[PDB]
Protein backbone atom coordinates (compact mmCIF):
# COMPACT_ATOMS: atom_id res chain seq x y z
CA UNK A 1 0.00 0.00 0.00
CA UNK A 2 2.76 2.29 0.24
CA UNK A 3 2.94 3.90 -3.56
CA UNK A 4 -0.22 4.71 -3.37
CA UNK A 5 -0.25 6.79 -0.45
CA UNK A 6 -1.27 10.26 -0.72
CA UNK A 7 -2.44 13.14 2.07
CA UNK A 8 -5.14 15.72 1.78
CA UNK A 9 -5.14 19.09 3.71
CA UNK A 10 -8.80 19.96 3.33
CA UNK A 11 -9.79 20.13 7.12
CA UNK A 12 -13.55 19.84 5.97
CA UNK A 13 -13.14 16.28 4.90
CA UNK A 14 -12.20 15.33 8.31
CA UNK A 15 -15.19 16.91 10.25
CA UNK A 16 -19.13 16.47 10.51
CA UNK A 17 -21.47 18.35 8.15
CA UNK A 18 -23.41 19.26 10.87
CA UNK A 19 -20.39 22.16 11.69
CA UNK A 20 -20.97 25.54 10.60
CA UNK A 21 -17.33 25.77 8.62
CA UNK A 22 -19.05 22.69 6.46
CA UNK A 23 -22.79 24.13 5.83
CA UNK A 24 -20.87 27.51 4.83
CA UNK A 25 -18.86 25.65 2.91
CA UNK A 26 -21.67 23.60 1.03
CA UNK A 27 -23.45 27.12 0.54
CA UNK A 28 -20.07 28.27 -1.78
CA UNK A 29 -19.81 25.54 -3.77
CA UNK A 30 -23.46 25.53 -4.49
CA UNK A 31 -22.97 28.98 -5.60
CA UNK A 32 -19.24 29.53 -6.39
CA UNK A 33 -16.45 26.87 -6.98
CA UNK A 34 -14.03 25.85 -4.15
CA UNK A 35 -10.90 27.20 -5.27
CA UNK A 36 -12.09 31.04 -4.91
CA UNK A 37 -13.12 30.49 -0.99
CA UNK A 38 -9.10 29.46 -0.61
CA UNK A 39 -7.17 32.57 -3.13
CA UNK A 40 -3.66 33.25 -3.03
CA UNK A 41 -1.82 36.37 -2.29
CA UNK A 42 1.28 37.99 -3.89
CA UNK A 43 2.94 41.08 -3.18
CA UNK A 44 5.59 42.44 -5.56
CA UNK A 45 7.37 45.55 -3.98
CA UNK A 46 9.77 48.04 -5.27
CA UNK A 47 11.08 51.17 -3.73
CA UNK A 48 9.34 53.62 -6.46
CA UNK A 49 6.71 54.74 -7.12
CA UNK A 50 4.29 52.49 -10.03
CA UNK A 51 1.29 54.68 -10.61
CA UNK A 52 1.99 55.34 -13.94
CA UNK A 53 1.77 53.50 -17.85
CA UNK A 54 5.23 52.18 -17.46
CA UNK A 55 5.07 50.44 -14.38
CA UNK A 56 1.54 49.13 -15.67
CA UNK A 57 2.72 47.49 -18.42
CA UNK A 58 5.37 45.40 -16.72
CA UNK A 59 2.12 44.80 -13.94
CA UNK A 60 0.02 43.78 -16.61
CA UNK A 61 3.04 41.47 -18.18
CA UNK A 62 3.30 40.07 -14.91
CA UNK A 63 -0.22 39.26 -14.24
CA UNK A 64 -0.15 37.69 -17.42
CA UNK A 65 2.79 35.59 -17.12
CA UNK A 66 1.17 34.28 -13.49
CA UNK A 67 -2.23 33.61 -15.17
CA UNK A 68 -0.37 31.70 -18.02
CA UNK A 69 0.49 29.11 -15.50
CA UNK A 70 -0.90 25.71 -15.26
CA UNK A 71 -3.63 25.50 -12.52
CA UNK A 72 -4.19 28.99 -12.55
CA UNK A 73 -7.82 29.79 -13.18
CA UNK A 74 -8.05 33.72 -12.78
CA UNK A 75 -5.69 36.56 -11.39
CA UNK A 76 -7.18 39.54 -10.54
CA UNK A 77 -5.05 43.16 -9.74
CA UNK A 78 -5.14 46.55 -10.35
CA UNK A 79 -4.98 45.68 -14.35
CA UNK A 80 -7.60 43.05 -13.75
CA UNK A 81 -10.50 44.66 -11.20
CA UNK A 82 -12.62 41.44 -11.68
CA UNK A 83 -10.15 39.13 -13.78
CA UNK A 84 -10.72 40.05 -17.11
CA UNK A 85 -8.50 42.22 -19.24
CA UNK A 86 -9.61 46.18 -18.55
CA UNK A 87 -12.59 47.00 -21.53
CA UNK A 88 -10.73 49.67 -24.14
CA UNK A 89 -7.40 48.94 -23.40
CA UNK A 90 -5.67 46.62 -26.17
CA UNK A 91 -3.35 48.46 -28.80
CA UNK A 92 -5.96 47.60 -31.65
CA UNK A 93 -8.49 49.73 -30.02
CA UNK A 94 -6.04 52.04 -30.11
CA UNK A 95 -5.77 51.92 -33.65
CA UNK A 96 -18.31 69.50 -57.54
CA UNK A 97 -15.42 69.83 -55.70
CA UNK A 98 -17.78 69.87 -53.13
CA UNK A 99 -19.22 66.37 -54.08
CA UNK A 100 -15.73 64.98 -53.98
CA UNK A 101 -14.69 66.10 -50.44
CA UNK A 102 -18.10 64.72 -49.51
CA UNK A 103 -17.03 61.66 -50.36
CA UNK A 104 -13.80 61.28 -48.48
CA UNK A 105 -15.93 62.24 -44.97
CA UNK A 106 -18.19 59.08 -45.89
CA UNK A 107 -14.83 56.79 -46.85
CA UNK A 108 -13.94 58.03 -43.32
CA UNK A 109 -16.63 57.08 -41.79
CA UNK A 110 -16.62 53.86 -43.12
CA UNK A 111 -12.61 53.43 -42.26
CA UNK A 112 -14.10 54.56 -38.45
CA UNK A 113 -17.17 51.88 -39.19
CA UNK A 114 -14.19 49.30 -39.57
CA UNK A 115 -11.78 50.36 -36.60
CA UNK A 116 -15.21 49.89 -34.37
CA UNK A 117 -15.69 46.44 -35.74
CA UNK A 118 -12.52 45.50 -34.90
CA UNK A 119 -12.36 46.76 -31.39
CA UNK A 120 -15.40 45.15 -30.70
CA UNK A 121 -14.10 41.65 -32.04
CA UNK A 122 -10.97 42.03 -29.46
CA UNK A 123 -13.14 42.90 -26.60
CA UNK A 124 -15.84 39.94 -26.89
CA UNK A 125 -12.82 37.36 -27.29
CA UNK A 126 -11.20 39.29 -24.09
CA UNK A 127 -8.29 39.42 -26.20
CA UNK A 128 -4.94 40.29 -23.96
CA UNK A 129 -1.91 40.10 -25.98
CA UNK A 130 -1.58 43.81 -26.30
CA UNK A 131 -1.90 46.33 -23.55
CA UNK A 132 -1.92 49.98 -22.61
CA UNK A 133 -3.29 52.51 -20.52
CA UNK A 134 -3.60 56.09 -21.02
CA UNK A 135 -2.48 58.90 -18.67
CA UNK A 136 -5.88 60.31 -18.96
CA UNK A 137 -7.76 56.96 -17.43
CA UNK A 138 -5.37 57.43 -14.13
CA UNK A 139 -7.47 60.46 -13.19
CA UNK A 140 -10.91 59.01 -13.50
CA UNK A 141 -12.11 58.44 -10.45
CA UNK A 142 -12.82 54.56 -11.26
CA UNK A 143 -8.99 53.75 -10.91
CA UNK A 144 -8.63 56.05 -7.96
CA UNK A 145 -11.14 53.63 -6.21
CA UNK A 146 -9.08 50.61 -7.70
CA UNK A 147 -5.25 51.78 -7.35
CA UNK A 148 -6.76 52.63 -3.06
CA UNK A 149 -7.52 48.39 -3.01
CA UNK A 150 -4.21 46.91 -5.03
CA UNK A 151 -1.77 49.21 -4.55
CA UNK A 152 0.11 50.61 -1.26
CA UNK A 153 -0.28 54.40 -0.01
CA UNK A 154 3.06 55.39 -0.86
CA UNK A 155 2.49 53.13 -4.41
CA UNK A 156 5.54 50.86 -3.81
CA UNK A 157 3.95 47.61 -3.86
CA UNK A 158 0.62 46.08 -5.57
CA UNK A 159 -0.89 43.03 -3.99
CA UNK A 160 -2.25 40.21 -6.72
CA UNK A 161 -4.70 37.71 -5.84
CA UNK A 162 -4.46 34.59 -7.26
CA UNK A 163 -7.20 31.73 -7.48
CA UNK A 164 -6.67 27.94 -8.62
CA UNK A 165 -8.32 25.47 -10.46
CA UNK A 166 -10.27 22.89 -8.34
CA UNK A 167 -9.30 22.31 -5.20
CA UNK A 168 -5.95 24.33 -3.79
CA UNK A 169 -5.60 22.44 -0.96
CA UNK A 170 -4.15 19.21 -2.37
CA UNK A 171 -0.92 17.98 -3.49
CA UNK A 172 -0.87 20.12 -6.45
CA UNK A 173 -2.59 22.39 -4.85
CA UNK A 174 0.63 23.37 -2.79
CA UNK A 175 3.38 22.46 -5.76
CA UNK A 176 1.42 25.21 -8.02
CA UNK A 177 3.54 28.06 -5.54
CA UNK A 178 7.24 27.29 -6.61
CA UNK A 179 5.77 27.84 -10.12
CA UNK A 180 4.35 30.55 -9.83
CA UNK A 181 7.08 32.13 -8.24
CA UNK A 182 9.47 31.00 -10.95
CA UNK A 183 6.97 33.09 -13.00
CA UNK A 184 7.25 36.08 -11.66
CA UNK A 185 10.62 35.95 -10.90
CA UNK A 186 11.20 34.99 -15.18
CA UNK A 187 8.45 37.96 -15.65
CA UNK A 188 10.47 40.40 -14.10
CA UNK A 189 13.58 39.50 -15.44
CA UNK A 190 15.08 42.45 -18.32
CA UNK A 191 12.61 45.04 -16.45
CA UNK A 192 13.10 48.31 -14.61
CA UNK A 193 11.35 46.13 -11.81
CA UNK A 194 13.96 44.23 -11.76
CA UNK A 195 15.39 44.09 -7.94
CA UNK A 196 12.26 43.67 -6.50
CA UNK A 197 11.08 41.71 -3.79
CA UNK A 198 8.12 38.79 -4.16
CA UNK A 199 6.26 37.58 -1.25
CA UNK A 200 3.60 34.95 -1.67
CA UNK A 201 1.35 33.81 0.62
CA UNK A 202 -2.06 32.01 1.46
CA UNK A 203 -3.58 28.89 2.19
CA UNK A 204 -1.84 26.40 -0.16
CA UNK B 1 -7.10 23.90 38.38
CA UNK B 2 -9.70 24.04 36.54
CA UNK B 3 -10.25 21.01 33.68
CA UNK B 4 -8.23 19.90 31.18
CA UNK B 5 -10.52 20.68 28.31
CA UNK B 6 -10.80 24.72 29.33
CA UNK B 7 -7.15 25.37 30.29
CA UNK B 8 -6.26 23.26 26.55
CA UNK B 9 -9.05 26.06 24.82
CA UNK B 10 -7.27 29.00 26.89
CA UNK B 11 -3.69 28.37 26.05
CA UNK B 12 -3.75 27.05 22.23
CA UNK B 13 -1.07 27.17 20.04
CA UNK B 14 -0.95 28.54 16.77
CA UNK B 15 -0.30 26.27 13.90
CA UNK B 16 1.98 27.86 11.99
CA UNK B 17 5.52 28.69 13.24
CA UNK B 18 6.53 32.31 12.40
CA UNK B 19 9.50 31.42 10.46
CA UNK B 20 7.39 29.99 8.23
CA UNK B 21 7.16 32.01 4.31
CA UNK B 22 3.45 32.23 4.13
CA UNK B 23 2.87 33.77 7.54
CA UNK B 24 5.88 36.46 6.88
CA UNK B 25 4.55 37.40 3.33
CA UNK B 26 0.59 37.83 4.77
CA UNK B 27 2.41 39.74 7.57
CA UNK B 28 4.59 41.77 5.33
CA UNK B 29 1.41 42.79 3.14
CA UNK B 30 -0.75 43.76 6.11
CA UNK B 31 2.08 46.28 7.18
CA UNK B 32 3.09 47.11 4.05
CA UNK B 33 -0.30 48.21 3.00
CA UNK B 34 -0.80 49.67 6.50
CA UNK B 35 -4.38 47.62 6.47
CA UNK B 36 -3.79 44.60 9.56
CA UNK B 37 -0.88 42.80 11.39
CA UNK B 38 -2.32 39.63 11.38
CA UNK B 39 -2.13 36.51 8.74
CA UNK B 40 -5.66 34.90 8.92
CA UNK B 41 -9.02 35.20 7.33
CA UNK B 42 -12.43 34.49 7.06
CA UNK B 43 -15.06 34.40 4.23
CA UNK B 44 -18.66 35.89 5.33
CA UNK B 45 -20.63 34.48 2.06
CA UNK B 46 -24.13 35.52 1.77
CA UNK B 47 -26.18 33.49 -0.03
CA UNK B 48 -29.66 34.40 -1.49
CA UNK B 49 -32.67 32.39 -2.81
CA UNK B 50 -33.71 35.07 -5.33
CA UNK B 51 -30.80 37.30 -7.10
CA UNK B 52 -29.60 39.45 -4.87
CA UNK B 53 -30.89 42.87 -5.27
CA UNK B 54 -30.67 46.41 -3.70
CA UNK B 55 -31.19 45.93 -0.53
CA UNK B 56 -28.51 42.97 -0.47
CA UNK B 57 -26.59 45.81 -0.93
CA UNK B 58 -28.10 47.58 1.67
CA UNK B 59 -27.65 44.66 4.42
CA UNK B 60 -24.41 43.67 3.11
CA UNK B 61 -23.20 47.21 3.48
CA UNK B 62 -25.10 47.77 7.09
CA UNK B 63 -22.49 44.02 8.10
CA UNK B 64 -19.92 45.95 6.71
CA UNK B 65 -20.06 48.77 8.90
CA UNK B 66 -20.98 46.61 11.85
CA UNK B 67 -17.79 44.51 11.33
CA UNK B 68 -15.12 47.80 10.93
CA UNK B 69 -16.50 49.23 13.91
CA UNK B 70 -15.68 46.32 15.87
CA UNK B 71 -11.84 47.17 16.02
CA UNK B 72 -11.30 44.36 18.86
CA UNK B 73 -11.67 41.31 16.51
CA UNK B 74 -12.02 42.50 12.85
CA UNK B 75 -8.57 43.97 11.52
CA UNK B 76 -9.18 44.94 8.14
CA UNK B 77 -12.36 44.11 5.71
CA UNK B 78 -11.88 44.24 1.69
CA UNK B 79 -15.31 45.27 0.21
CA UNK B 80 -14.64 44.19 -2.93
CA UNK B 81 -18.80 43.74 -3.86
CA UNK B 82 -19.42 47.08 -2.79
CA UNK B 83 -17.59 48.96 -5.76
CA UNK B 84 -18.86 48.83 -9.33
CA UNK B 85 -15.05 48.21 -10.54
CA UNK B 86 -14.38 44.64 -8.90
CA UNK B 87 -18.31 43.82 -8.22
CA UNK B 88 -17.97 41.39 -10.62
CA UNK B 89 -15.91 39.36 -9.17
CA UNK B 90 -17.05 39.43 -5.59
CA UNK B 91 -20.71 38.01 -6.77
CA UNK B 92 -21.67 34.73 -8.48
CA UNK B 93 -22.45 33.92 -11.66
CA UNK B 94 -26.23 32.98 -10.89
CA UNK B 95 -25.89 36.44 -8.96
CA UNK B 96 -27.00 34.53 -5.96
CA UNK B 97 -24.66 34.53 -3.54
CA UNK B 98 -21.55 37.06 -2.99
CA UNK B 99 -18.43 36.79 -0.44
CA UNK B 100 -16.32 39.07 1.53
CA UNK B 101 -13.32 38.57 2.89
CA UNK B 102 -12.11 39.55 6.80
CA UNK B 103 -8.79 39.24 8.84
CA UNK B 104 -9.12 38.47 12.31
CA UNK B 105 -6.85 39.39 14.62
CA UNK B 106 -4.72 36.68 15.82
CA UNK B 107 -3.22 33.51 13.75
CA UNK B 108 -4.90 30.15 12.94
CA UNK B 109 -5.13 27.45 15.38
CA UNK B 110 -4.75 30.59 18.41
CA UNK B 111 -7.43 30.70 20.84
CA UNK B 112 -7.65 34.55 19.93
CA UNK B 113 -8.23 33.57 16.09
CA UNK B 114 -11.03 30.95 17.51
CA UNK B 115 -12.81 34.10 19.81
CA UNK B 116 -12.31 36.22 16.61
CA UNK B 117 -14.43 33.74 14.62
CA UNK B 118 -16.99 33.26 17.68
CA UNK B 119 -17.26 37.15 17.02
CA UNK B 120 -17.83 37.66 13.52
CA UNK B 121 -20.25 34.92 13.66
CA UNK B 122 -22.34 36.46 15.90
CA UNK B 123 -22.06 39.46 13.89
CA UNK B 124 -23.16 37.83 11.09
CA UNK B 125 -25.95 36.00 12.85
CA UNK B 126 -27.13 38.26 15.01
CA UNK B 127 -28.66 41.18 12.64
CA UNK B 128 -31.69 40.97 10.96
CA UNK B 129 -31.73 40.00 7.48
CA UNK B 130 -34.05 40.18 4.22
CA UNK B 131 -35.78 37.41 4.20
CA UNK B 132 -33.83 35.25 2.05
CA UNK B 133 -31.05 36.08 2.74
CA UNK B 134 -28.73 33.82 4.90
CA UNK B 135 -24.93 34.71 6.80
CA UNK B 136 -22.05 32.19 6.49
CA UNK B 137 -18.87 32.36 7.91
CA UNK B 138 -16.57 29.61 6.25
CA UNK B 139 -13.06 29.75 5.62
CA UNK B 140 -9.89 28.10 6.60
CA UNK B 141 -9.10 29.83 10.05
CA UNK B 142 -13.27 28.85 10.73
CA UNK B 143 -12.55 25.19 9.61
CA UNK B 144 -9.41 25.35 12.35
CA UNK B 145 -11.66 26.54 14.82
CA UNK B 146 -14.03 24.35 14.60
CA UNK B 147 -11.78 21.27 14.20
CA UNK B 148 -10.46 22.41 17.94
CA UNK B 149 -14.34 22.92 19.21
CA UNK B 150 -15.40 19.06 18.01
CA UNK B 151 -11.84 17.42 19.18
CA UNK B 152 -12.56 19.56 22.72
CA UNK B 153 -16.33 18.04 22.20
CA UNK C 1 -9.61 73.31 -33.68
CA UNK C 2 -9.57 70.40 -36.18
CA UNK C 3 -5.55 71.12 -36.49
CA UNK C 4 -5.18 71.10 -32.47
CA UNK C 5 -7.15 67.87 -32.26
CA UNK C 6 -4.98 66.94 -34.32
CA UNK C 7 -1.78 68.06 -32.17
CA UNK C 8 -3.15 66.38 -29.11
CA UNK C 9 -3.97 63.58 -30.76
CA UNK C 10 -0.07 63.97 -31.76
CA UNK C 11 0.65 64.50 -28.19
CA UNK C 12 -1.26 60.97 -27.51
CA UNK C 13 1.14 59.03 -29.53
CA UNK C 14 4.24 60.37 -28.11
CA UNK C 15 3.28 58.99 -24.51
CA UNK C 16 2.58 55.62 -25.65
CA UNK C 17 5.47 55.62 -27.61
CA UNK C 18 7.38 56.99 -24.24
CA UNK C 19 5.69 54.00 -22.01
CA UNK C 20 6.74 51.62 -23.65
CA UNK C 21 10.13 52.85 -24.20
CA UNK C 22 10.59 53.38 -20.38
CA UNK C 23 8.78 49.59 -19.78
CA UNK C 24 11.21 48.13 -21.96
CA UNK C 25 8.66 46.31 -23.53
CA UNK C 26 9.65 44.03 -26.89
CA UNK C 27 6.34 42.13 -27.76
CA UNK C 28 6.64 43.50 -31.43
CA UNK C 29 9.44 44.29 -33.24
CA UNK C 30 10.07 46.10 -36.81
CA UNK C 31 13.14 47.67 -37.91
CA UNK C 32 12.64 50.18 -40.85
CA UNK C 33 14.62 49.70 -43.87
CA UNK C 34 15.75 53.30 -43.99
CA UNK C 35 17.23 52.54 -40.35
CA UNK C 36 18.98 49.92 -42.17
CA UNK C 37 21.72 52.60 -44.02
CA UNK C 38 22.60 54.61 -41.15
CA UNK C 39 25.94 53.75 -40.36
CA UNK C 40 25.14 53.18 -36.66
CA UNK C 41 23.86 49.86 -38.11
CA UNK C 42 26.38 49.13 -40.52
CA UNK C 43 29.26 49.24 -37.77
CA UNK C 44 26.90 46.88 -35.77
CA UNK C 45 25.96 44.54 -39.06
CA UNK C 46 29.77 44.14 -39.38
CA UNK C 47 30.14 43.01 -36.19
CA UNK C 48 27.17 40.49 -35.09
CA UNK C 49 26.65 39.40 -39.13
CA UNK C 50 29.00 37.79 -41.11
CA UNK C 51 30.61 39.61 -44.13
CA UNK D 1 16.94 42.48 -44.61
CA UNK D 2 14.08 43.62 -42.06
CA UNK D 3 12.29 40.46 -42.93
CA UNK D 4 15.02 38.33 -42.14
CA UNK D 5 15.88 40.30 -39.03
CA UNK D 6 12.00 40.04 -37.49
CA UNK D 7 13.33 36.15 -37.68
CA UNK D 8 16.38 37.13 -35.69
CA UNK D 9 14.93 39.05 -33.07
CA UNK D 10 12.17 36.51 -32.50
CA UNK D 11 15.69 34.00 -32.13
CA UNK D 12 16.21 36.40 -29.71
CA UNK D 13 13.23 36.60 -27.45
CA UNK D 14 13.22 32.77 -27.88
CA UNK D 15 16.24 32.35 -25.81
CA UNK D 16 16.22 34.83 -23.42
CA UNK D 17 12.85 33.42 -22.29
CA UNK D 18 14.68 30.62 -21.33
CA UNK D 19 15.38 30.31 -17.69
CA UNK D 20 18.71 30.79 -16.12
CA UNK D 21 19.68 33.15 -18.56
CA UNK D 22 20.25 36.84 -18.20
CA UNK D 23 20.46 38.69 -21.08
CA UNK D 24 21.20 38.19 -24.73
CA UNK D 25 22.68 40.89 -27.32
CA UNK D 26 23.08 40.47 -30.68
CA UNK D 27 22.47 42.55 -34.39
CA UNK D 28 18.71 43.46 -32.68
CA UNK D 29 20.15 43.93 -29.28
CA UNK D 30 23.27 45.91 -29.85
CA UNK D 31 23.46 46.29 -25.82
CA UNK D 32 20.98 43.67 -24.30
CA UNK D 33 18.47 46.22 -24.27
CA UNK D 34 15.76 46.23 -26.87
CA UNK D 35 16.58 48.63 -29.71
CA UNK D 36 14.61 52.12 -29.25
CA UNK D 37 11.99 52.78 -31.23
CA UNK D 38 11.07 49.56 -32.53
CA UNK D 39 7.69 48.59 -30.85
CA UNK D 40 4.75 48.82 -33.47
CA UNK D 41 3.41 50.85 -31.04
CA UNK D 42 5.74 53.41 -31.50
CA UNK D 43 5.37 53.33 -35.48
CA UNK D 44 1.14 53.82 -34.72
Amino acid sequence: ALPGYYTTYDDRRYLPDDVPANVGYDAAFRHFSQAKMNPDLMMVETDRDLRNPADFLVIDKIAKALKNVHGIAQVQTITRPDGDPIEHSTIPYTINQYQVQKAQQDQNMAMQENATAMSQAFDAAKNDDSFYLPPEAFETDDFQRGMKLFMSPDGHAVRFTIIHQGDPLTEEGTARMDELKVAAADAIKGTPFEGARIYLGGSA
Amino acid sequence: VPTLDEVGEMRAVSMAPNDAPSTLAIKRVGQVFEEYDTSSSVMIVLEGEEPLGIEAHAFYDKMVADLRADTEHVQHVQDFWGDTLTASGAQSVDGKAAYVQVYIAGDQGESLANESVEAVRKIATERETPSGVKAYVTGAAATSADQRAEGDA
